[PDB]
């Protein structure tokens, strides 16, 4: 949809597409000699959007090139009497998959394989995870099933929606048209929010005594700074306020906090730590045991089915022919 | 050219030569004559004299069996400062129709025969290498460690066959390699370190080492006799014609044949072999080793210019196989040579 | 290459011998010519600009073509000495930790020799060596233009495998041999290797003489490195060639031979030698061919004093270069 | 384009080329791959470039000058004197051409009386199977399997297409692998040699050209024309490749499409075309470690792909035997061979009387009976049910191509025996032969059923009831229970408890395979 | 593509390359040794020949690892900018044959012709290479004729020359774990061996330490950057005096007592200076010998800290390098003692860390 | 094969999928002789548009 929507957009996988790669590269002509460049799925767009997929299989060559590309949007070629450098002004909208296949909410890092280098230039993060609802996956069939329902007759989902083409000229208007700076009221603000945050990253490390592998840096500071900046563009404003820089942070906070610190979760480590103590291996516990001695300590239920859930798709617990009782596997 | 036409008028040589080798330190003195500026090491101054003379070549096409080599492949395996490269470089001065080469220098389409075009004329498709220059001649080579497996696939078939096949576009051949080669090789840390056995020290293939005749396992004893012998030598050193007719005559004027004696000393040092290379660590025995062993009693028959192979020449071949290989010193459940 | 502006490409001109002034030059040589600058009317495919053009060559009339050795680097006297007696002749190789100049002295050799060639490295590497074929003539590398002189190869562990085969062939067999599609040929290597590494048993069997240079950080040691540093790079002097060579090819023209009474001396010293090496059991490499890399350096030491008989004076310096090497 | 044979090389020198014309009606013979005689005549025919230096010319004899305006310079007077260059090549125009050594009605009658006696007097002998077995390999010891599989394989069967446009393999292909010096390049040398259309090549020597084909232009007219390869020279015929491994992986793409396809494709310079490659292939390959592994299966000891190895119909094992009394057997041969240089064979039919009756015996195309349906039928049954788990693990795995495998090799023996259908000796011998080709693992059996049977009772006990479980002491109980009408004395009771309980630890413990549990 | 600064040098001195140091780029927030070194690569040493034909280096080289975003980037390009004659070669960008040249046969006359590579075409120049540790190994043992003698050697069978590639580099490239581990020692971190970094002259470490106030001063100026506008330009649009003028945002109401150098004088003063020739003095020398034998007794007495790089006959080389380059930051014709305190400050920074 | 002159130059890039309007002609440059080793084809001019 993002790249439907962007008057300018390349969609793309890792290692490139069919016969496209995904940065340029220079070779010369032997019969006439000519410096010949081949344009790449980066060098292609200028002020687009490029959507990546699959970020986990790049190359070598292209995720060294991509640290360039990514920071000062220009990539630097030198081959035998020739030296270039070719602009490459795009944004970034990259999906990857987990480490496991699946997230594994107690093992909290080292779900991603992704290095800190490569992390940090990202503005904004966003995990997403199968949550169980039993009653909003009734919503969620119904929805699709009205979706396809609707389909045949009328494109008319909800009642305000812009068309495509309009949405599309109105987003090329605001964007060629005009472009605001913030102010100094929201910027002290915003100077002591990430002051405050980047304090609190740093307790949190030293508690935890562990390196974050997500960290918040001077250019997660920038990307607010461009979050708040693109709020005011969209309503053609020459200079930010107060509620603009709120909703960043908002925004800001929901992403790249929830994911970098990633009470459920510890409390959900006790459990396991509590119960790989107290499970005896080559021993059976009833479940019902292991629900009154937590809930004795006053620990929720939800967290206890969660971890026990988890220790069945790792393997270590297994049911017995009635599943009352389960007994510990290695 | 000259063997094939009767040009022996000199029956004075004739008779001198025929009364020689009738004497019995003949052979000895051969081994003594082959090079005078070389040290003690007779025992590979016979192996190369026993090479030169060559076996009897036999016609087996009745057979449908194929071509039977009937030459001669030594292998010399030792440190590099041993005088290995001066008996190849003297081999080579010596005998015409001689070939050099030296490890990776060589590549595989550089041995065989490579497709060309004249730079005078419009084609010429072939052009022989290395191997088939050395055709009825002799081949050294040297550093056969570093060479690639690209180049011993040649060497498998050429060692055996005596015949290489070509078959690329518009061309569709085969050529008669008919050589016989002498190598020279190293121990992988270029020490014989006593801890490894010999087959981890040399680091060859099986059915490479199996094709050789004749394997020298050269080592230093550090004997005072040894050094005050070579010391002195080298220090000092600051009929070749006769030879030459007597090798010539040989060469060209009997022909080896063997009785029902020498057959049954051949099988009976066959099992005797096969008993004694089973153990592993050593160097095993295969059939082929029996032919080894045929071609060199037909070339000590050749040495005494005897038409019949007697059970004399056949037990101077088990010596020379037992010698070189130095089995009576090595430990036989261990694989580790011993002093 | 010093007058090549900055950036650019040394340029090239062609030029014509005749009757006597050929067989004077060979490759690789620096070289003086007095000739006359003349055209050529050339005409051939069809070009952009019409008149008359011409290509430009040059007509030829004449072609012209202990002591201190690198009084500059301090210390190293006796890789020095050795230095001179394998310059004199009758193989050395040098391992040093980073720091050390190695590279200066290779450069001095090659600068000293008359036949000489410098290599670096990659750079040269295989056609670099050996010989390649060219529009049909047959073009060598290093290893044959710098015949019966003295080569020198920098970084030598970091060098092909196919390069060091080459080097050890050139070494011990003193020819090169080259069998691959379109070249079948043996090349005459008369030339004597200087090498130069960084920190195996293969140096020690096939070289002659190796040079371990170990920087233990003395304090006088270092003191006086860096005053004669600090000396050479303000007054561009070092602290108080053309007679060089005189000297080395007034020596080349003797051979001096050896008496067959000292045959016994040297004997029982090799001997001796030899049992002290079975006594002490680290050591590892002792042969026949130290004897001979022996005899070469009494040579070559008879040589420099043009005496006709070898002496015991250049015996018992041969084995104490020997022995300060090994140690 | 004629080239000078082998046996006419002097010492190291390549082959003579020369180009032989044919004129009217000798123009159809003198196909590729041909080894013949011409008679003819040696005729010049002049050339063009040969000259880059001056040579011999000719010019007019009169005695004729330039005037003043006209002079005879160099173009001009060489025209006008008529100087051509005098330059020549040798042609040879041939008016006979003969086979050097020289459908089945025309077989039968080109064939004389004696001939056709000869050829009858081989058909009815049941020794035809065992003589043609030492007549081909006279000098190799044992391995008679090897020679019975490559007799079968130079018979071949029968092809067939369906009604769909699929078609059906009537060609059979051989393999050998073994260890150093088991005479495994012998069979390869035996059969160039007796074979009249074949083609030895090693992995290493032979290119991807010079395999399938060549295409180059004519001479003369407009047209192009097809270099052949060493599979287009062996079309119909037998392929031998030594050294199978040393072959690149993309030359071995090529040679499995040329199995599976029988067809070369080729879109080069112009010119789109399709040829037929009907080959059989007889390959020899060593073991990855220069020995067999007895230890391992088949596919574990081959750098071999998937499917050319599943497209061999046969694979052959040879192993050396130690110190076997074969060692005097072999020897006993091979000296026979050194003291009698031609007089130690004995062999039965000539290689030309056994030409003749290959050529007549590979025109049959026999039926398939009905009493065969369902005797292959069932010995296909019986050759899967071999596969279960009842005994050791095998080096193949059975499948549908051990099927038409078994159902070639009966037309092979049919076609050899030159009946008119296929009978249930042939499909016997088929039988024996696949299943004497298959080679069980040796490392144990009695620990794997006891495990087996543990493990039916236990699960069987989970999932017969949702109530409670047995424990160690049970299951030992009630497999001495189940034995005790097979022990009859206390002695073999008491080591058979022994036994069982430590095979129940090491299972436990050691294998992970039961899982135990505390009170 | 004079009396100002005769003045200004004279009556600066030490101010001159103070001021120099301090507004080198504005738009990097501290970082004063990294300024330093850089201005001492415009700068740049002495070339010197002798009468055997020696050649003595003259140029520098520095390395800087550090953690993500401390702006390695913005120094090279900036660096990129500034130098008259400046190339960027990234690690994998450009391989060993494109940095240094090749051999071509030309098909239209068959003779041989050289292809000048990046280190080449930069002579007398900069070459800034990011994402140092990326490149392979054989790049570095090539890019080694370059850093020790500066001269470029290439033969093959037909043609053999020694080109000129007299040049500085810059590398910038991230610690193997990622981000810089304090406990373990640099050697682990680094993952380079001695040789190499023998070959650099100057080693630097940088580290994003995330103190409260520090990270106040960051935000400050990164902030006070971002709202700044182009004199001229109406808000909300899409898109030579020797000190510069005072900006209120740019520099801040408490830097009025200070002023930057504008870069165009910046460039012309660079190039005065570079074009000096100073001579060395005898007070100096003496001295840095004695310190460069202090420092190689002290390798036994430094147990507290362990040490960046390892200490070789090329120290001392460098010690009077950067002394001539400070002695041609100030115009002068000698070298005095305070080039040498000052090289002797900046080596015992960079060698030894805590 | 297109012929484009003026102004509908530089108006196409490759890759483009255009609709082009156009006369259907032969080139015109005199009576010359077949070349080459094939001369099947008499009198064959070569079109475009
Ligand atoms: N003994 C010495 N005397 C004078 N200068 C030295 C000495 N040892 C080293 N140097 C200096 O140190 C530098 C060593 O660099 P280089 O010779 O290239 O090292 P390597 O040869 O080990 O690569 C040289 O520039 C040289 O000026
Ligand atoms: N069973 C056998 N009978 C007769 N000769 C044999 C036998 N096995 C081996 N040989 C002899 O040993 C040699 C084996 O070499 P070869 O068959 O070329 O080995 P490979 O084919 O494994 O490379 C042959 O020359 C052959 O004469
Ligand atoms: N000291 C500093 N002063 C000003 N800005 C800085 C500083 N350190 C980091 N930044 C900001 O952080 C970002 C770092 O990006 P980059 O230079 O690519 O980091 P790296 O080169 O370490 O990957 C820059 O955009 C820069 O604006
Ligand atoms: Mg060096
Ligand atoms: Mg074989
Ligand atoms: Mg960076």
């Amino acid at each position: 949809f993002v790249e439907k929507c962007s008057p300018i957009g390349v969609y793309t996988s890792g290692k490139g597409s069919s016969a496209a790669g995904l940065t340029a590269s220079v070779m010369r002509d032997p019969s006439s000699r000519n410096f010949i460049m081949e344009g790449g799925a980066m060098v292609l767009a200028d002020g687009g959007v490029v959507c990546i997929d699959e970020f986990d299989k790049m190359r070598e060559d292209d995720r060294v090139a991509i640290h360039e590309a990514m920071e000062q949007q220009t990539i630097s070629i030198a081959k035998a009497g020739i030296t270039t450098t070719l602009n490459s002004r795009c944004s970034v909208l990259a999906a990857a998959n987990s480490v496991f296949g699946r997230w594994d909410e107690t093992k909290g890092e080292d779900n991603i394989d992704f290095m800190p280098t490569i992390l940090s230039r990202f503005d904004m993060i966003f995990i997403v995870k199968d949550e169980h609802n039993e009653e909003r996956d009734v919503m969620l069939a119904k929805h699709v099933i009205t979706l396809h329902v609707s389909a045949l007759t009328q494109t008319q989902a909800v009642e305000g929606e812009i068309d495509l083409a309009k949405l599309k000229k109105f987003i090329a208007y605001c964007r060629v048209k005009c472009g605001p700076r913030l102010s100094a009221e929201a910027a002290e603000k915003l100077k002591n929010r990430y002051i405050i945050m980047r304090s609190g990253a740093r307790q949190h490390e030293r508690d935890s005594d562990r390196r974050s592998s997500i960290p918040i840096t001077v250019r997660q500071l920038e990307a607010i700074v461009r979050i708040a900046e693109a709020l005011s563009k969209m309503k053609l404003q020459p200079f930010a306020t107060e509620a603009d820089v709120e909703e960043a942070l908002r925004l800001f906070q929901v992403s790249t906090l929830d994911a970098a610190l990633s009470e459920d979760q510890e409390m959900l480590s006790r459990i396991e730590k509590q119960l790989k103590r107290r499970f005896a291996i080559g021993s059976q516990v009833s479940e019902h045991s292991i629900i009154k001695d937590f809930t004795k300590q006053k620990y929720p239920e939800h967290a206890i089915h969660k971890v026990l859930q988890l220790m069945l798709r790792r393997g270590e617990i297994q049911h017995r022919m009635q599943r009352k009782v389960l007994y510990r596997l290695k | 050219d000259e063997e094939a036409e009767q040009k022996l008028f000199s029956e004075k040589r004739v008779e001198l030569l025929k009364e020689l080798s009738r004497k019995p330190d003949i052979y000895e003195r051969l081994a003594s004559a082959l090079a005078p500026s070389i040290y003690e090491h007779e025992d590979i101054k016979k192996g190369i004299l026993l090479q030169l003379f060559g076996g009897t070549r036999k016609d087996f096409s009745h057979t449908g069996r194929g071509k039977f080599r009937a030459e001669i492949n030594i292998l010399l395996c030792g440190d590099p400062g041993t005088s290995k490269s001066q008996l190849l470089q003297y081999v080579y001065n010596l005998v015409p129709r001689g070939q050099y080469t030296s490890g990776k220098g060589s590549s595989a389409v550089g041995l065989t025969a490579y497709v060309m075009k004249d730079p005078e004329t419009r084609q010429l498709v072939l052009q022989t290498g290395a191997l088939v220059l050395s055709d009825n001649g002799i081949c050294c080579i040297d550093e056969f460690d570093k060479m690639n497996e690209s180049t011993r696939s040649v060497l498998h078939e050429v060692m055996e066959q005596q015949t290489l096949s070509i078959a690329k576009a518009g061309i569709i051949c085969q050529l008669n390699a008919r050589t016989s080669v002498l190598a020279a090789a190293n121990p992988i840390e270029s020490q014989w370190n006593p801890k490894k056995t010999t087959i981890e020290n040399i680091q060859l293939p099986h059915t490479l080492l199996s094709r050789f005749d004749l394997i020298f396992l050269m080592l230093d004893p550090q004997d005072e006799a040894y050094d005050r012998r070579l010391a002195h030598h080298l220090v000092a050193l600051y009929d070749m014609a006769v030879l030459k007719d007597y090798i010539a005559y040989a060469h060209s004027t009997i022909m080896p044949r063997l009785s029902e004696e020498a057959s049954q000393a051949l099988i009976e040092a066959y099992v005797d072999m096969r008993k004694i290379g089973s153990s592993r660590g050593m160097v095993s025995a295969y059939p082929r080793q029996l032919e080894s062993l045929i071609r060199l009693a037909e070339a000590h028959a050749k040495v005494r210019l005897s038409n019949k192979v007697e059970a004399i020449d056949v037990e101077e071949a088990k010596r020379l196989h037992r010698e070189a290989l130095k089995q009576s010193a090595t430990d036989p459940r261990t694989g580790i040579v011993d002093i | 290459s010093d007058q090549v502006p900055v950036g650019n490409i040394p340029r090239s001109i062609t030029v014509l011998v005749e009757g006597e002034n050929t067989r004077i030059a060979q490759p690789g040589d620096h070289v003086s010519v007095t000739g006359i600058f003349l055209p050529i009317l050339r005409t051939g495919f069809r070009q952009v600009v019409q008149g008359l053009l011409s290509e430009t060559y040059l007509e030829a009339h004449r072609i012209v073509k202990a002591a201190s050795i690198a009084p500059e680097i301090y210390g190293h006297e006796d890789v020095k000495k050795a230095l001179l007696l394998l310059l004199v002749g009758g193989n050395i190789c040098l391992m040093g930790d980073p720091g050390v100049a190695k590279s200066q002295l290779l450069s001095y050799i090659d600068r000293l020799a008359p036949r000489s060639q410098y290599t670096t490295g990659r750079g040269s590497s295989g056609v670099g060596l050996t010989a390649a074929v060219l529009r049909l003539t047959l073009e060598g590398g290093a290893l044959v233009l710098a015949d019966q002189g003295v080569c020198c190869i920098d970084e030598f562990d970091k060098m092909a495998e196919a390069d060091r085969t080459a080097i050890h062939e050139v070494m011990e067999q003193q020819t090169i041999s080259i069998a691959k599609a379109g070249i079948l040929t043996t090349l005459n290597a008369r030339c004597s290797i200087l090498a130069a590494a960084n920190p195996p048993a293969a140096l020690l069997s096939r070289f002659d003489l190796l040079w371990l240079i170990q920087d233990r950080p003395d304090r006088d040691n270092d003191l006086r490195l860096a005053q004669h540093i600090t000396y050479v790079h303000q007054h561009s002097r070092q602290p108080p060639m053309k007679l060089m060579r005189r000297y080395i090819a007034m020596c080349r023209e003797k051979q001096p031979m050896v008496p067959e009474s000292l045959a016994d001396y040297i004997t029982a010293a090799y001997v001796e030698m030899r049992r002290e090496a079975w006594a002490s059991k680290d050591a590892t490499y002792t042969s026949a061919r130290t004897l001979l890399a022996i005899l070469r350096l009494s040579t070559a030491l008879a040589r420099l004093r043009m005496v006709d008989v070898v002496e015991k004076e250049d015996v018992n310096e041969a084995i104490r270069l020997m022995e300060m090497s090994k140690d | 384009r004629i080239q000078e044979t082998q046996a006419e090389l002097p010492r190291g020198s390549i082959p003579r080329s020369l180009e032989v014309i044919l004129r009217a009606e000798a123009v159809e013979s003198a196909q590729a791959g041909d080894k013949c005689d011409f008679t003819g005549t040696l005729i010049v025919v002049p050339d063009v470039s040969k000259l880059s230096t001056p040579g011999a010319r000719a010019e007019t004899n009169s005695r004729v000058s330039g005037v003043d305006g006209y002079e005879t310079e160099g173009i001009r007077g060489l025209r006008a004197l008529g100087v051509r260059d005098l330059s020549y090549r040798l042609v040879f125009l041939a008016c006979c051409v003969a086979p050097t050594n020289p459908t089945a009605e025309s077989i039968k009658n080109q064939m004389t009386v004696k001939e056709w006696e000869k050829v009858f007097e081989m058909s009815q002998d049941k020794n035809l199977y065992h003589n043609l077995c030492t007549s081909l390999f006279p000098t190799i010891h044992g391995n008679d399997e090897v020679k019975r599989g490559v007799l079968l394989m130079l018979f071949g069967g029968v092809p067939k297409t369906t009604g769909e446009g699929t078609s059906l393999r009537g060609d059979i292909n051989v393999c050998i692998v073994g260890d150093p010096s088991t005479a495994k390049s012998q069979f390869l040398k035996h059969v160039e040699e007796f074979s009249p259309r074949a083609v030895y090549t090693s992995g290493k020597a032979s290119s991807a050209a010079g395999l399938t084909a060549a295409v180059v232009r004519d001479e003369e007219s407009h047209e192009f024309v097809i270099e052949a390869g060493a599979l287009m020279l062996a079309d119909n015929g037998v392929c031998c490749i030594d050294e199978f491994d040393k072959m690149d992986v993309r030359d071995q793409v090529a040679i499995h499409e040329a199995m599976e396809q029988q067809t070369i494709s080729i879109t080069k310079a112009g010119v789109k075309a399709t040829l037929n490659a009907r080959t059989s292939i007889l390959a020899a390959a060593n073991p990855i470690s220069g020995h067999y592994d007895r230890s391992k299966s088949l596919k574990q000891n081959i750098n071999l792909s998937a499917p050319i190895m599943s497209r061999f119909d046969l694979f052959f094992i040879l192993v050396d035997e130690c110190n076997e009394v074969t060692d005097y057997a072999i020897a006993r041969r091979i000296v026979d061979l050194h003291s009698r240089i031609e007089e130690s064979i004995d062999r039965v039919y000539s290689l030309d009387d056994i030409r003749r009756y290959l050529l007549f015996a590979r025109q049959f195309k026999p039926k398939i009976s009905k009493e065969s349906e369902d005797f292959i039928v069932e010995q296909y049954k019986h050759l899967r049910q071999r596969d279960g788990s009842g005994v050791t693990k095998s080096s193949w795995r059975i499948t549908v191509r051990q099927l038409e495998s078994m159902i070639r090799l009966s037309e092979a023996m049919a076609r050899m025996h030159c009946c008119d259908e296929v009978q249930p000796k042939h499909v016997k011998e088929a039988f024996r032969l696949l299943n004497k080709s298959i080679i069980r693992v040796e490392t144990f059996s009695e620990y794997c059923r006891i495990s087996n049977l543990i493990v039916l009772h236990l699960r069987k006990v989970e999932e017969e009831e949702d109530e409670s479980a047995l424990k160690r002491s049970e299951l030992v109980n009630w497999y001495l229970k189940e034995i005790e009408s097979e022990i009859d004395s206390e002695e073999e009771l008491i080591n058979k408890k022994r036994i069982i309980e430590k095979v129940i630890h090491r299972l436990t413990h050691y294998d992970h395979v039961l899982i135990e549990l505390t009170q | 593509s004079i009396a100002k600064i005769k003045k200004f040098s004279k009556t600066r001195s030490k101010d001159i390359f103070d001021q120099l140091a301090k507004s080198l780029a504005p738009s990097i927030h501290g970082h004063d040794y990294v300024k330093k070194a850089i201005l001492c690569l415009l700068l740049g040493g002495v070339e010197r020949d002798l009468e055997n034909g020696s050649h003595i280096r003259g140029d520098i080289n520095i390395l800087l690892i550090g953690d993500p975003s401390v702006a390695k980037s913005q120094l090279l390009r900036y660096v990129l900018c500034t130098a008259p004659r400046a190339i960027p070669t990234t690690g994998r960008g450009s391989s060993g044959v494109g940095l240094t040249a090749a051999v071509t046969t030309d098909q239209e006359t068959g003779e041989r012709r050289l292809e000048a590579g990046a280190m080449v075409l930069a002579d007398r120049g900069v070459v800034c290479i990011d994402e140092f540790d990326k490149m392979s190994d054989m790049d570095r043992t090539a890019i080694h004729e370059v850093m020790e003698q500066g001269r470029v050697t290439i033969a093959k069978a037909g043609i053999h020359a020694r080109l000129n590639a007299r040049c500085s580099v810059l590398a910038a490239a991230n610690p193997v774990y990622g981000r810089y581990d304090q406990y373990k020692t640099p050697m682990e971190n680094i993952g380079l061996q001695d040789s190499l970094l023998s070959r650099f002259d100057l080693l630097f470490i940088m580290l994003d330490q995330m103190d409260p106030e520090q990270d106040r001063e960051i935000s400050d100026h990164v902030l006070r950057m971002h709202r700044y506008r182009a004199p001229g330009e109406q808000d909300g649009d899409a898109m030579t005096q020797i000190y510069e003028k005072h900006d209120n945002l740019l520099h801040g109401t408490k830097k009025k007592k200070e002023k930057m150098v504008s870069a165009a004088f910046m460039k012309k003063y660079i190039h005065v200076a570079k074009i000096i020739k100073p001579v060395l003095t005898q007070e100096s020398a003496t001295y840095i010998a004695e310190e460069y034998s202090r420092l190689r007794s002290q390798d036994s007495m430094s147990s507290d800290t362990a040490r960046t790089s390892p200490v070789t006959a090329r120290t001392l080389e460098t010690l009077i390098r950067l002394a001539t380059a400070h002695a041609k930051a100030r115009m002068s014709k000698t070298v005095d003692l305070q080039d040498a305190e000052e090289a002797v400050e900046l080596v015992q920074y960079a060698y030894f860390k805590k | 094969q297109l012929y484009c002159d003026r102004y509908l130059c530089d108006k196409v890039v490759p890759g483009n999928r255009v609709t082009i309007m156009g006369i259907y002609s032969i080139k015109k440059f005199g009576l010359t002789t077949s070349r080459g080793r094939d001369r099947v084809g008499v009198g064959i001019r070569s079109s475009y548009i």
